[PDB]
């Protein structure tokens, strides 16, 4: 740090240029902060010419929150030769920042001329209108005219633009009149804007044209031929003869179509039931009807058993599961019994340890044929995660093949894993995986806006909107700043201190959720059920403490976020504890309290840290993987206890430090391994299905000695 | 002594 | 049932058909570079009731008409197991061909597991024949004899030509694969 000052004063000695300034005042900002901002806008004040430059002090005024917009406008105007370099600069340092609200402001400039550009400029006012009420016509209206002002167009993504400004009656009359042919988007809102607009004599005859002339056979397509026919008048049958085809669409067609003329439904559903019976799909599409009565009233083919049962809801299965309980079929697919012996297992679980340890048996031995079963996969982890049975769970998820978005989407079936390097490792990977996916989306909104991809730009930036701040991005910190500090390791540790630092903005927002609950429900009705026990304000609170141990400056603001939080909870009684402590442990250690005030927040601390209250962490269920979790929340505190005595030594420390010293001998003596295997050892089975009930066990209890044994040598 | 930056 | 365009948000909902053990999960980089070099080329699959995905459609065009090797390319096909043995997947092959885009093009490559029973099967059907079989295509060391086959991790590549070899035998290798 400081040699790096050293450096850079013989630098701006010897411009005795601006980008070297610049650099310096960051550093001042960094070891002090009023400084360096007076510096910036001083640097500000006087007129930044380059662009790496410029960019540097944009990032700055960004950082300390309208100054960065100010320095590039400013350079725009005074050099107009170069407007267009400094607009793109702008525009790529303004994706980095996640910053999609200045866009218009920019594009503006950088259309007042290219084509291209002025496309920008439009589909800027749509993306702004994504957002302000009282402006919304101005931006309809701004992006219109751009629009008009390139006809005729060119190709299917400039026409797609235009229509972000137009009304359903003008859309369908802009596209009625396009001489290039439409892509599937266009089609689509062609025949979504008829539809509105009650345009159904035109409706009829472009979707007809479609389905008979084209044969494109979409079912959203049949739906709206249908009902444009019933509204210009066409009777049952004159549809009817021309459905001749026994196409899936066909058929449930029929349904439809008879729904629509109220026609009775029976002979429709029969037929389709005896033409596709033999094909897993028959269930989910003839759920979506009210079926009736008889039809219910009514093998060779398991599809069909399979089909049968989930149409009568048989909630018990094993029989069937006897029959076709040999994989059979190609190698990488599925028993489709599965579905049934699945529909049984979760129908009988009753979050009570017996019946989650027997139903693990039953999915590890259904896994034993069906080896690549993801539901069954799932519902293994998910069971998994109500147990200490914390290393389990990773070997399933890795088996999986779960790899860069899916990351996202499912990394917290991981919730309950346990603080071993191995997985620390795997932990430090996933986030690697948010630091490269990072890079690439901004990378594809740049070239989607060089090449004239409209079409697909807007998911791009909320694709990248949503991984900016996601509750599982935090988890995933959260979680190495964990096992980073129980462990001894330090690796990393540095680095997401100043993550954590650089983006206190992100760290105390609501957090994005894009995670799964649905795949492993799927083909099933979702009732309530065991879940993974995941702790999202927890998790919130954790990177908060983070971010006050290591703030240097002032802690206040970041605790009353602490406390509001804390205060509105929902926490157990041990989690309410737990933040308690935190917060008495924190303000002792990076505010200034007087001698009153210490003592009271000591004594506090003083009073709890004792095995004989912190025993109410354990749940009257020993078998329970709350044991563990609290126990992690635990050791944590009071590595987090040591960090500080360290960082802010104190006579207060000291004699805290000394009182957690006999916590791993004592929890020891709770003998919480032996309680656990003396249950499980006494639990009596009776499996629906024969199943070695013994090496489930003995894995079981393995894995529950080595995870508490962990945690207890940790305290 | 000089110092070193230098 | 009913196609749609390829959107990147899908990608959130996409994981009861990309977690079965054939199907790929790439590089945001990957899928979104598609959507923009091709977005015509990427579409799925809907249900009737709630507009879940039953599969999609990943494809590109590649190569040099000077050298005859002006192509589409499948670099993703799968269908929710669901959703199987009912004309989907069929339905989205032949859906590409249809096309103007890969129309323009001589012909549709692809490459598929040699384990892989099911993806040959739909491409036989389709009429694809094997062009040649990749060595090493999906195993992760880079091997020099192409002689080394190895079911598990080796690749067939299939063509099937359009309207614009004779041998399983011919082994290469993934680098000699250029375009
Ligand atoms: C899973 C998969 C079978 C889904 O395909 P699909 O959409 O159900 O294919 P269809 O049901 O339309 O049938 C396609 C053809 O393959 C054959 N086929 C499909 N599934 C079959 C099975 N389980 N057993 C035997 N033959 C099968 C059929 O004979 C059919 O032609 P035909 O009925 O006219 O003879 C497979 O094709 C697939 O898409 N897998 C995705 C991942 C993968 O394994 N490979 C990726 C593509 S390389």
């Amino acid at each position: 740090y400081t040699y790096a000052q050293s450096l850079i004063t013989k630098k701006l000695a010897k411009s005795p240029l601006f980008y070297h300034v610049l650099q310096n005042e960051i550093h001042l900002k960094s070891g002090q902060e009023l400084a360096i901002k007076k510096n910036l806008e001083l640097l500000n004040r006087y007129p930044n010419d380059p662009l790496t430059i410029e960019k540097l002090s944009d990032f700055f005024s960004k950082m300390e929150m309208k100054e960065s917009s100010l320095v590039y406008e400013n350079a725009i105007k005074k050099y107009p030769v170069s407007t267009e370099t400094l607009c793109l600069s702008w525009f790529d340092n303004s994706i980095e920042k996640y910053d999609f609200k200045v866009f218009n402001r920019i594009f503006m400039y950088l259309n007042k001329k290219s084509r291209l550009h002025t496309l920008w400029y439009a589909f800027s006012f749509h993306l702004l209108l994504q957002e302000e009420t009282d402006k919304a016509s101005l931006y309809n209206s701004l992006g219109k005219k751009l629009m008009e002002g390139l006809q005729p167009f060119e190709n299917t993504q400039e026409i797609y633009v235009y229509t972000l400004f137009l009304s359903s009656k003008e859309i369908e009359q802009v596209l009625s009149g396009v001489t290039l042919p439409l892509d599937l988007e266009l089609k689509l809102l062609y025949m979504k804007a008829m539809k509105e607009n009650a345009s159904f004599e035109a409706l009829h005859a472009y979707t007809e044209k479609l389905l008979f002339k084209e044969k494109f056979d979409d079912f959203d397509t049949w739906k709206l031929w249908i009902l444009s026919g019933k509204e210009i008048g066409k009777s049952f049958e004159e549809l009817d003869q021309k459905l001749t085809l026994p196409t899936r669409n066909i058929s449930l067609l029929k349904i439809e179509l008879d729904i629509l003329y109220s026609r009775n439904i029976e002979t429709s559903v029969e037929n389709y039931y005896q033409k596709f019976n033999t094909k897993l799909c028959c269930y989910a599409d003839l759920s979506q009807y009210e079926l009736p009565t008889s039809f219910i009233g009514s093998e060779e083919n398991l599809i069909t058993v399979v089909n049968n049962r989930k149409f009568v809801n048989q909630t018990d299965n094993w029989d069937v599961y006897e029959r076709f309980s040999t994989k059979e079929g190609a190698e990488y697919d599925s028993n489709p019994v599965n579905e049934l012996t699945l529909r049984t297992i979760v129908s009988d679980l009753d979050s009570s340890p017996q019946n989650t340890i027997k139903n693990i048996v039953l999915l590890k031995h259904l896994l034993e044929q069906d080896k690549y079963n993801y539901k069954l996969k799932l519902w293994l982890m998910k069971l998994y995660s109500q147990l200490n049975t914390n290393d389990l769970i990773f070997p399933i998820y890795n088996g999986l093949k779960i790899r860069m978005t899916q990351h996202e989407t499912l990394n917290y079936y991981l919730t309950t894993t346990n603080p071993s390097k191995i997985n620390l490792d795997a932990w430090v990977d996933i986030y690697r995986f948010y630091l490269t996916s990072k890079q690439e989306i901004k990378e594809s909104i740049i070239q989607g806006f060089d090449n004239g991809v409209f079409n697909k730009l807007e998911g791009f930036i909320n694709f990248s909107k949503r991984m900016q701040n996601s509750i599982s991005l935090n988890f995933t910190v959260a979680k190495i700043l964990q096992i980073s500090t129980i462990l001894g390791t330090d690796g990393y540790l540095n680095y997401f201190i100043h993550y954590l630092k650089t983006n206190e903005a992100l760290i105390v927002s609501d957090y994005t959720d894009n995670r799964d609950f649905k795949s492993e429900w799927n083909g099933l009705e979702k009732i309530d059920c065991i879940d993974v026990p995941v702790n999202d304000v927890a998790t919130k609170l954790k990177l908060l403490v983070y971010s006050i141990v290591f703030e240097d400056q002032d802690a206040s603001r970041l605790l009353k976020v602490f406390n509001k939080i804390t205060s509105n909870a929902k926490f157990s009684v041990f989690d309410n504890l737990l933040y308690k402590l935190y917060f008495n442990l924190l303000k002792i250690t990076k505010t200034k309290l007087n001698p009153q005030e210490t003592q009271s927040l000591y004594n506090y601390l003083q009073k709890n840290l004792k095995t004989d209250k912190l025993k109410i962490l354990i749940p009257e269920n020993l078998l329970s993987g709350e044991l563990t979790q609290n126990l992690t929340n635990l050791v944590e505190f009071i590595k987090i206890v040591k960090l500080l005595a360290k960082r802010h030594p104190s006579s207060y420390m000291n004699q805290l430090v000394n009182l957690v010293k006999p916590f791993g001998k004592e929890f020891k003596n709770l003998k919480l391994v032996q309680r656990q295997h003396e249950i499980i050892d006494s639990m009596d089975f009776e499996p629906p299905i024969s199943v070695d009930i013994s090496q489930t066990k003995l894995e079981i209890k393995s894995s529950i000695e080595d995870c508490v044994v962990a945690l207890l040598n940790s305290l | 002594m000089d110092s070193e930056v230098a | 049932t009913s196609i749609k365009p390829f959107q990147m948000e899908d990608l959130f909902e996409l994981n009861p058909v990309n977690l079965d053990p054939l199907t790929e999960n790439f590089n945001v980089s990957f899928y979104s570079q598609y959507l923009i070099e091709w977005p015509q080329l990427f579409y799925k699959s809907v249900e009737t009731p709630n507009g879940q995905a039953s599969g999609y459609m990943m494809a590109k065009t590649e190569g040099q008409l000077s050298k005859k090797e002006w192509h589409t390319h499948i670099t993703a096909v799968t269908v929710l197991d669901q959703y199987r043995r009912i004309g989907l997947a069929s339905k989205l092959c032949l859906e590409l061909e249809n096309l103007t885009q890969v129309k323009d093009t001589l012909f549709i490559d692809l490459f598929v597991k040699v384990t892989n029973t099911l993806g040959r099967i739909l491409y036989e059907k389709l009429g694809y024949s094997v062009f040649r079989r990749v060595v090493g295509y999906y195993g992760r060391e880079i091997q020099k004899d192409r002689n080394k086959i190895d079911d598990s991790v080796d690749a067939f590549d299939m063509r099937k030509l359009l309207p614009r070899e004779n041998g399983e035998k011919v082994y290469v290798l993934p680098n000699e694969i250029v375009f």
